[PDB]
């Protein structure tokens, strides 16, 4: 066997998104509409590739654009996101639920200042598709050759020749 | 660690295979205090 | 038992053994066997009495060991290899506790000792599917999974079960017995063949259950349970004596009847794998069977043995058992032979 | 099976559960999924006979997926001889 | 953890006031058959029975979630009929009688 | 087993007397407690000094025909000079079967065990001679 | 293999031999029987676990099902072994 | 340490099967196999299965062990004799503890040991899997999957269970 | 094919001879079934129930018949195999080069 | 017909709690083959996505897979919403 190979530490080193899962959680749908493209490039490389050395560049755009997505919000949103995913926060479960009223300022507000329109139900759900000029991978199970199948027998059947030649028997 | 161990390659993998292979919990945290390793192991199934 | 209780039971037993036979899936392997132990218990305690309840309870504990040892082998199987399919077993110790198992459940030497304790606790149509239709299940199993089986292990034991069971029957006045001891000299033929040919381990199975099949039916017949009570059958019905000679004789083997076949047939296929000491022994340890199966002959048909004054009143009496299928096994016992390259049908 | 009532008959009563490959519910995948499917595809149609020579290379890969003993041994090692060097005093762990 | 606190504390002071219960003060200074009916057991083995596949039972909640919602309905409620055959198996044979 | 019966067979016939006899007494006495350990759980002992009792005469017996079986039947190869030669263990085959005799005090378990471990032992050197296969591997 | 393969294979090897090895009363090899399935359920579970395999994960119920009804059989032939004899004692079952 | 949590609860499952397999009164004997059971739930509920190990406490501490004690109170043992009083108990009990404590301690010590098999000792944590963010338990779809994939393992249960009360109403009625 | 007693290939082949002598045999094998049948149950047995002894012969005559027909497929399906499998393989089964006597050295034993 | 009445007036008078068992049971087999709302039983469970929606490669002959989640092509919840 080879050797595994790995990237540097400096290749891994991105932009981190250091936020609680609770803010997360308040963007979510807006960012699902925002960042769709590199967010859905990045997810086809890793069903293709089923190697994460394979999509680190990608991996890195979704930083890019989660980073520049939350910049526009503080921006020209900060108060009333700070409202809605505390709202959220609170929550053990973090239920969308219990923060409607919260929810719907948040969302005039980028609606207004970002023309930001939330998805409907079922949208983000959706199986999309990506134009990608990253080629197509060719093994990506990295498969040896198969054995070779058995010669396939073929012909026409024809009486066995003097029956079946148990012992003494003539039939 | 394995500079002088005679015969060893670093990073050999144990597969004849060259694809990636997910890591199990002692490949990712072999080396790591007890602590992190009963959270990322236990921590799940042991919370409430 | 109510006789519609009786057939879903029967359907049951034979259910459990069909589910054996057509599973692709451990699990359900163990399931059909696990249906099967449950269905037949009944059929056993029919009588209620305390030689059946230890019948009962000896066939229990036999066959649950096995269940255990059977499933622990099939999760050795899916540590090893990860799946469930019913073939080769890939670890070893899977093979020879499946193996063991399977052996138990025949009741092979030297697992053999609950075979004629539990036959002869049991009643006689109780006796006839044990020794018939439960063999099925079991011998399904070993077809498909032989290929992994230690040759050693299964000669061993095939060679154990033909000197077991034909001494065993040297010593018998028990007709259940006899079918006993006599089921576990022919489980040791079946076994021996199967690693160099499973259609021949198919051809003994098959011929042996049709000649069990026959006995048992004639015994029920009569209500014969031991040797002297069926000495006096050739002064009730001449023609059983003489049905029941010519498939004793074909029980041992002897040409021109349809048992020899199967020892004829495996004879040859060990021979053709350069394999003359074993099938030798065997033919000559199965001398052993022939002579307990004359001893009954001489006793029934060929001698005459004193009869009782009350047997004047049966002769006054047909007999009204329904004897199924007993003519059409007594000739398929008995003259099947010139008609051997039919066995291809089992390829 | 000994009949194979179930492939005459286009029948699934239990091929579903027979490999860890299948479809699973949620489409949730094993751990040794692509160990498997490999095996699986190497041997197919070719009989154990050949399989066990011709498809060796699979299975050994997909049994140390299965219970992880070359690699147990691999950081076994490892760890003895970390263990030897802070004893001894020449190695020290990164913070 | 803390399953397992609540646990040992829960026993723990079970047993404390247990013996407790059983020391105190004072101030002195001076293998067969019962004869319990077979219907006993019919009813444990019953229990025992219906135990079973009420065990088969308990995944329902999650199985409703299935797309595959033909399938799982016949096999629910094909379950819990073989479950009242059975019952009126009992019945009918004077299983459930304490005369 | 294979450990001990492939060390016998190792060794060349009327070389190393004293390593058969060690090979032919370990084969011998391990069927001789495999025989106390069946008996001893069929045929329950009296007492727990009756069972061990039992163990040392079926052990001792069959060590002791084991035992003179190897003496015999290798120093007549190397008194003869015959090594691949079945008449050798036919006269190790009889002199095991007389112990027999002498340990169960009878001359026709004697007479009868020469005749029958002597012809079996013969056979079993004719057989590695030949290359006959008991357990036959299966090849067709 | 891992650690705990040892202590379950070493448990149901524990209980096969107490199986074995009867005593006197019949209730305790059916308590030998019931303990070694306690550890195949065991090993089951875990093996099933480990690996993901999802739709087995249902395997082990069966298991469990299928070996109290076993249970439940033997325990019915232990009372009416009981209910011959007052005891059940293995060795009162000799007749045959 | 805690992260030897399986391995302990293994050592203490063995405890307990030397426990009634050496066969004490079976009033004894049921109590080991109940404190196994116990600690076989805690095997498998340490390997995230939570229903299966519940199942273990309900059925076969619940039901199946309940029935037994209950059956040996009626028709096997009302009176135990003193645990350990007979020797062959207390021997096979000693010799039972004395390997596992042997097999303990050599594990312990090595990290490993080779038991008529080699066994790891590194810990039983090191094998689990690493990645996990599903928003569902895996063993709950399997489980559930007993109504849409398993309708032939239904059928079949179904019917033994059923075949279950038809027998013991025939085996019992005498 | 698969878990089938007479597959469709089958078809290709001669079915057997109603005349077959192993029909005839099979026939008579019925036949002494039914006499079998008329002896247990102490009927006349030649005469007794001769609509019972032409269902003997009939109906192993038909299981007869369809078993003959398998019979002699599986030994026609055994040869085709044989015969594709030293094709595929003509360097396992050489054309060995024939002798003739005047050629080949016999030693001679006599019988003196 | 009046034969059946008067079997059922009698299970009713003597055995009320075996003969809503029955009924209730009876409902259970019967009424979901019945009921128009069975169907959206199947939409819904259909509609709930317990796992990623994997990203198709665009290849130029894709005209009903939509390029955002937001455009219209692809399965809508709107059925969902109203109900
Ligand atoms: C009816 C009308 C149908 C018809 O016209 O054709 C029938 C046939 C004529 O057909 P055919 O096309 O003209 O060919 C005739 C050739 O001469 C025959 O052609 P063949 O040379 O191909 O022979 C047929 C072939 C087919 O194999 C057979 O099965 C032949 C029938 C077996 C008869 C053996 C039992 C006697 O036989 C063999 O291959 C080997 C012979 C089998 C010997 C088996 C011996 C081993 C068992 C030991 C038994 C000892 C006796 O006439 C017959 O003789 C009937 C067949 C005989 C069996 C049926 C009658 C029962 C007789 C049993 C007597 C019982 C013994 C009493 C003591
Ligand atoms: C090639 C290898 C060697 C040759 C292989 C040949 C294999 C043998 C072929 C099968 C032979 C079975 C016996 C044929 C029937 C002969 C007896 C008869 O005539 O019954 C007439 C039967 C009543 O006769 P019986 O006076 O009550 O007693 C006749 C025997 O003693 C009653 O004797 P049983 O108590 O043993 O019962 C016989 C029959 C049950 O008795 C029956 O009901 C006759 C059913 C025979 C079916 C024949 C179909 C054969 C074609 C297969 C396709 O068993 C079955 O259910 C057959 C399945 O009349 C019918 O009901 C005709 C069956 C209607 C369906
Ligand atoms: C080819 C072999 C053909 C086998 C045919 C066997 C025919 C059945 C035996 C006929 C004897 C008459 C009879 O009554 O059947 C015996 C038995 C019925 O039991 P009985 O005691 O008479 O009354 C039961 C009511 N409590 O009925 C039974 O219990 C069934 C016993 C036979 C089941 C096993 C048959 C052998 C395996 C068949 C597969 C062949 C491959
Ligand atoms: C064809 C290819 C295959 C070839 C293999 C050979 C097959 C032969 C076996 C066929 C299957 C068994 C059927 C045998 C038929 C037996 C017929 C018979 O013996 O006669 C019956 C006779 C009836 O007696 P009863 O009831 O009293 O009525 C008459 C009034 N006395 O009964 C009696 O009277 C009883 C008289 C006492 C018994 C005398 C014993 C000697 C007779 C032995 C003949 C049978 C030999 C069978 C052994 C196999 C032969 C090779
Ligand atoms: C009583 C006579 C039994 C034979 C004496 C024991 C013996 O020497 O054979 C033991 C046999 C050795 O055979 P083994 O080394 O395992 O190699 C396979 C050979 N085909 O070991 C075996 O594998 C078979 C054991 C045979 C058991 C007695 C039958
Ligand atoms: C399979 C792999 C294991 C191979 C060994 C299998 C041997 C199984 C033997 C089980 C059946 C033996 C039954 C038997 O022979 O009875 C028990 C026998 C008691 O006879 P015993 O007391 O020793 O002789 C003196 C009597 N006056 O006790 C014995 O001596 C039996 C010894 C058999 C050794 C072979
Ligand atoms: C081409 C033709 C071939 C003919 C020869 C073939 C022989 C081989 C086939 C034999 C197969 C077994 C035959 C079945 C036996 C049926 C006859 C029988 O068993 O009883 C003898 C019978 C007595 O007749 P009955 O007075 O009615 O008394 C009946 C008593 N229940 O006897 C009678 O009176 C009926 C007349 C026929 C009796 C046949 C006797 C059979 C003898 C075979 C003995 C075995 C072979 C040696
Ligand atoms: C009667 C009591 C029954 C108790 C049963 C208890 C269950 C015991 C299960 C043990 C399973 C271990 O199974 C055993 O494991 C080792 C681990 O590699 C396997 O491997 C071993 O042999 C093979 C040989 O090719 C190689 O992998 C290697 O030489 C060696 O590691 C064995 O082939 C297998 O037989
Ligand atoms: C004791 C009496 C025995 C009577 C036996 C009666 C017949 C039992 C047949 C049960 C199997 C029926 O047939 C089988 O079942 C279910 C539907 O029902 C199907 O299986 C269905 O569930 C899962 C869900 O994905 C998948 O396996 C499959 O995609 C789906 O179609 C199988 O594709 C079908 O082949
Ligand atoms: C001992 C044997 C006991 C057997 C008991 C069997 C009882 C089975 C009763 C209900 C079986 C059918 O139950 C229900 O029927 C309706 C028929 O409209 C089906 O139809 C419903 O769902 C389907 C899904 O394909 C929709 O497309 C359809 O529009 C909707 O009406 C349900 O999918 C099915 O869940
Ligand atoms: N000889 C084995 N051990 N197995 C086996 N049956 N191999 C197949 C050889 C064979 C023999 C007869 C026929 I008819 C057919 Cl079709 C094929």
């Amino acid at each position: 066997p080879g050797i595994v190979e790995l990237p540097s530490l400096e290749d891994l080193k991105v932009q981190e998104v250091k936020v609680s899962s609770s803010v997360l959680k308040a963007a979510a749908h807006h960012y699902g509409a925002q960042c769709d493209k590199p967010n859905k490039e990045f997810m086809l490389c890793r069903w293709e590739e089923k190697d994460p050395r394979r999509c680190l560049e990608e991996g890195k755009l979704v930083n890019q654009c989660a980073l520049e997505f939350f910049r526009q919000i503080k921006r020209h949103c900060a108060e009333p996101f700070t409202e809605y995913w505390t709202c959220i926060d609170y929550s053990g479960l973090q239920l969308f639920r219990r923060c409607r009223k919260q929810q719907a300022q948040f969302d005039e507000c980028v609606l207004d200042k970002l023309g930001w329109v939330r998805p409907d139900l079922g949208d983000l759900s959706k199986v999309t598709k990506v134009k990608t000029d990253r080629p197509l991978p060719e093994n990506p199970y990295h498969s040896r050759a198969r054995p070779e199948p058995n010669p396939e027998v073929e012909g026409d059947l024809k009486p066995a020749r003097h029956g079946s030649r148990l012992f003494f028997w003539t039939m | 660690v394995m500079k002088d161990v005679p015969g060893w390659k670093v990073g050999e993998s144990v597969f004849h295979t060259t694809r990636w292979v997910t890591p199990m919990m002692g490949e990712l945290y072999g080396l790591r205090a007890s602590e992190e390793v009963l959270s990322a192991t236990y921590g799940f199934i042991w919370y409430t | 038992m109510n006789p519609i209780i009786f057939i879903i039971i029967l359907l049951t037993i034979m259910l459990g053994t069909i589910i054996v036979m057509i599973s692709s899936h451990w699990l359900l392997v163990w399931i059909g066997f696990e249906m099967n132990m449950l269905a037949i218990i009944p059929i056993m305690m029919k009588n209620h009495n305390p030689r059946a309840t230890e019948a009962s309870t000896k066939y229990f504990l036999t066959q649950s060991t096995a269940s255990m040892l059977l499933m622990m082998a099939v999760i050795i199987n899916l540590m090893f290899s990860g799946q469930w399919t019913v073939m080769k077993l890939f670890n070893p110790m899977a093979s020879m506790l499946m193996t063991m198992a399977l052996a138990m459940k025949l009741g092979m030497a030297p697992f053999h000792f609950w075979v004629p304790e539990v036959t002869q606790g049991i009643p006689l149509s109780s006796g006839l599917i044990l020794l018939t239709w439960q063999k099925l299940a079991p011998m399904s199993v070993l077809y498909q999974i032989f290929p992994s089986i230690n040759l050693n292990l299964i000669l061993t034991l095939s060679v154990l079960s033909i000197l077991i069971g034909g001494w065993g029957g040297l010593n018998q006045t028990q007709l259940r017995k006899i079918m006993a001891y006599s089921s576990i000299a022919h489980m040791g033929w079946m076994t021996a063949v199967l690693p160099y040919n499973p259609t021949m381990t198919l051809l003994n199975l098959i011929i042996y259950i049709i000649m069990t099949s026959t006995m048992f039916t004639m015994f029920m017949a009569n209500s014969t349970t031991t040797t002297l009570s069926l000495s006096h059958t050739w002064n009730k019905t001449p023609i059983m004596t003489v049905l029941i000679l010519a498939t004793l004789l074909s029980m041992g083997g002897l040409p021109p009847l349809s048992g020899f076949m199967p020892k004829w047939m495996i004879i040859q296929e060990m021979t053709k794998n350069n394999s003359i000491i074993l099938p030798t022994f065997m033919a000559i340890t199965a001398l052993l069977n022939l002579y307990f199966y004359m001893r009954l002959t001489y006793s029934t048909t060929l001698t005459m043995f004193p009869s009782t004054n009350n047997m004047k009143m049966k002769w006054q009496f047909p007999l009204m058992k329904k004897m199924t299928f007993l003519p059409t096994m007594v000739v398929l016992s008995t003259m099947m032979l010139p008609l051997t390259p039919m066995l291809s049908v089992l390829e | 099976p000994f009949f194979d009532v179930q492939k005459r008959l286009g029948v699934d009563l239990d091929r579903w559960m027979t490999i860890q490959s299948a479809e699973q519910p949620h489409k949730i995948p094993s751990r040794c999924h692509a160990f498997e499917k490999e095996w699986i595809e190497c041997a197919h149609g070719i009989g154990s006979i050949r399989a066990e020579k011709e498809c060796k290379i699979e299975f050994e890969d997909f049994r140390e997926c299965l219970l992880r003993q070359k690699t147990m041994k691999r950081l076994h090692a490892i760890r003895r001889q970390r263990e030897k060097l802070i004893k001894e005093g020449k190695y020290t762990p990164p913070p | 953890m803390n399953l397992m606190l609540a646990l040992l504390t829960n026993f723990t002071l079970a047993t404390l006031l247990v013996i407790i219960a059983f020391w105190l003060p004072q101030l002195n200074v001076y293998s067969a058959r019962l004869p319990f009916s077979m219907k006993f057991f019919l009813v444990a083995i019953t229990f025992l029975l219906f135990d079973l596949e009420i065990a088969l039972l308990l995944p329902l909640p999650w199985a409703s979630q299935t797309a595959n919602l033909n399938t799982m309905l016949t096999m629910a409620l094909f379950l819990i009929i073989l479950l009242a055959v059975s019952l009126a198996y009992e019945w009918t044979q004077k299983g459930l009688e304490w005369t | 087993a294979k450990t001990v019966l492939r060390q016998y067979w190792d060794i060349p016939e009327g070389t190393e007397c004293h390593r058969k006899t060690y090979a032919t007494t370990s084969i011998g006495g391990a069927a001789g407690l495999v025989v106390s350990a069946y008996s001893v759980a069929l045929k329950t002992p009296t007492s727990f000094l009756e069972g061990v009792a039992r163990t040392g005469r079926y052990t001792f017996t069959a060590a002791a025909i084991g035992a003179i079986f190897g003496l015999t039947s290798c120093i007549s190869a190397q008194v003869r000079e015959k090594p691949d030669d079945p008449l050798n263990y036919l006269i190790g085959g009889c002199a095991g079967g007389l112990i027999l005799g002498a340990r169960t005090r009878s001359y026709g378990i004697g007479a009868a065990a020469c005749a029958y471990m002597g012809l079996t032992a013969a056979l079993v050197k004719m057989g590695q001679l030949e290359g006959w296969q008991v357990f036959a591997e299966p090849k067709v | 293999m891992s650690m705990v393969y040892m202590n379950i294979m070493m448990a149901f090897t524990v209980s096969l031999v107490g199986l074995l090895m009867y005593r006197s009363h019949l209730m305790s090899s059916l308590l030998c029987l019931e303990g070694m399935m306690l550890s195949l359920f065991v090993m089951a579970a875990l093996t099933i676990l480990n690996s993901h395999f999802t739709l087995a994960s249902m395997m082990p119920i069966i298991l469990l099902v299928f070996a109290a009804c076993e249970a439940a059989l033997g325990l019915s032939l232990l009372v009416m072994v009981s209910n011959t004899y007052g005891t059940d004692y293995v060795q009162n079952l000799n007749l045959l | 340490m805690m992260l030897y949590i399986v391995f302990i609860l293994s050592v203490i499952f063995v405890m307990g099967f030397v426990g009634f397999s050496s066969k004490p009164s079976p009033i004894y004997g049921g109590l080991g196999l109940i404190v196994s059971g116990g600690v076989g739930c805690g095997i498998v509920l340490n390997f995230g299965g939570s229903f299966l190990g519940l199942m273990v406490f309900l059925i076969y501490l619940g039901g199946m062990m309940v029935v037994f004690g209950y059956t040996t109170a009626m028709a096997t043992e009302q009176y135990p004799e003193i645990w350990l009083s007979n020797k062959a108990v207390l021997g096979a009990f000693v010799t039972g503890l004395l390997m596992e404590f042997f097999m303990v301690y050599y594990v312990l010590k090595d990290k490993e040991v080779e038991v008529v098999f080699e066994f790891n000792g590194l810990g039983d944590w090191v094998i689990y899997d690493t990645g996990d963010s599903g928003f569902f338990s895996e063993e709950a779809m399997g489980i559930a999957a007993l109504y849409s994939y398993g309708t032939w393992l239904v059928i079949v249960t179904g019917w033994s269970l059923l075949i279950g009360v038809v027998v013991i109403m025939e085996i019992t009625r005498g | 094919a698969t878990f089938q007693f007479l597959p469709d290939e089958a078809r290709s082949l001669p079915p057997p001879k109603l005349t077959d002598p192993r029909l005839a045999f099979v026939g008579f094998l019925g036949y002494c079934s039914g006499l079998i049948d008329n002896a247990i149950r102490r009927r006349p047995v030649l005469l007794a129930g001769l609509h019972r002894q032409l269902l003997y012969i009939t109906s192993f005559v038909f299981v007869g018949y369809y078993l003959l027909k398998r019979q002699d497929y599986m030994y026609a399906v055994r040869d085709h195999d044989m015969f594709s499998y030293i094709k595929s393989h003509p360097e396992d089964f050489p054309e060995k080069d024939k002798k003739t006597y005047g050629e080949v050295f016999e030693e001679f034993h006599p019988v003196r | 017909a009046e034969r059946v009445a008067a079997f059922l007036k009698n299970v009713w008078a003597k055995e009320p709690v075996l003969v809503a068992s029955f009924a209730i049971a009876g409902l259970a087999v019967i009424l979901p083959t019945l009921s128009p709302y069975t169907k959206y039983s199947l939409m819904i469970n259909r509609a709930t996505p317990y796992n990623y929606p994997v990203p198709l490669r665009d290849d130029g002959n894709m005209p009903d897979v939509p390029s955002h989640p937001q455009d219209p092509q692809g399965p809508s919840l709107e059925w969902l919403k109203r109900l």
